[PDB]
């Protein structure tokens, strides 16, 4: 989801 | 407030939001998701109390972001409700609601709740 | 959505909100508090998913109202997060957050949470 | 508060 | 309250909760998920204001259910916060928070928010 | 979890909560309001996932406190929903709902929402 | 999830 | 309210 932290 | 609100704000997840607080309560800007690449920008619109304060209270505000732009459509929208506290270390403390569009059978689980603290640094 | 959203909506408390859903996701309108007298109107601004749906899901949206106009300044703002379900009996089901500007000592108690269901009737 | 029901 | 609270309550989704309100504020009982089959029962524990009221206010209460029993482990817990209004048509109006255990990367999306209205019928 | 949960937890406001996590999911203890004087203690009861985890997820839990004891009756109850993350720096991250008993006319404003982070230090 | 409506 | 910070 675009509202989240980086996924990294 | 207003002049103090206008600018770039960052939260603890790495998101950036840039806004302009208009004279009469309008809030307009863009929200950028982490990474910081072009396609991570979404439009935001909101309102704030343009006449907040002889007792050092914060300025109430709120804004909405629909998660759709020309690269992504997450079929959801988030609203942030909170207040702006200015000074040496200004911050906007918020609680948010993220609702996804669901079928009626999944409506009961459509909204998540969280909180974010934004700083200018 | 969009055309289905544009119009007047009423909630179970007697409040009325009139909005226009723009082609690209904008939501603009006014919120009227009960009684229905002039000075009960506040500006609202929000966003919605303009491209929601082969499985009958609702359309996510959200909007904000800062409780200040030329007759009242309640030093607070409310944001509504929810989804629009159209059809015979269309409705917008929402959860909201109402934050008041407080001093830092009362910040912990600054936000109320509730839910509203709006219908066209 | 303006968001409430009538007070009546 | 207390005697008025003790009993079976049903919500708009088809869930049933049976509770005993103890003299000193304890709430103990079981929550049953729809279908109504054995394995749909979970333990609930909570508290309520045992001394609520010369102005017809409701009785504040809250309870928690961890979604684990001997047939299911949904790795989550829900808490309901609300008030009991007795009389001809008694009801418990609540708002709830459902948190799932997540890794730290998904912690931001771990809690859903909703509301339930329970009646004796 | 369980053994990791049992103990004293402190939040960023100066409140202290001492709990025992029972083998089968029970949470029992007391919550102490700031100052730390006798009459600041209230009973708490809750539940947690006693069988949480090969992917380092947290343990979901929730508890309730009715704000009544033999010195105070604040006619309200709070429920905390969150998860326990153990390790060097264990913490319980929560979102809470505080509902006060109101008359039906003020029911719409009966619940506040917030978040608390508890640590062992 | 056990808190939901019937799935039916 | 008992859930608050010290009032001090």
């Amino acid at each position: 989801h675009p509202q989240g932290p980086p996924c990294k | 407030a207003e002049a103090g609100i206008t600018g770039t704000w960052y939260n603890q997840l790495g998101s950036t939001f840039i806004v302009t607080a208009g004279a009469d309560g309008a809030l307009t800007g863009t929200y950028e998701s982490a990474v910081g690449n072009a396609e991570s920008r979404y439009v935001l619109t909101g309102r704030y109390d343009s006449a907040p304060a002889t007792d050092g209270s914060g300025t109430a505000l709120g804004w909405t972001v629909a998660w759709k732009n020309n690269y992504r459509n997450a079929h959801s929208a988030t609203t942030w409700s909170g207040q702006y506290v200015g000074g040496a270390e200004a911050r906007i403390n918020t609680q948010w609601l993220l609702t996804s569009g669901t079928t009626e059978a999944n409506a009961w689980k459509s909204t998540l709740v969280g909180h974010d603290t934004f700083t200018k640094v």
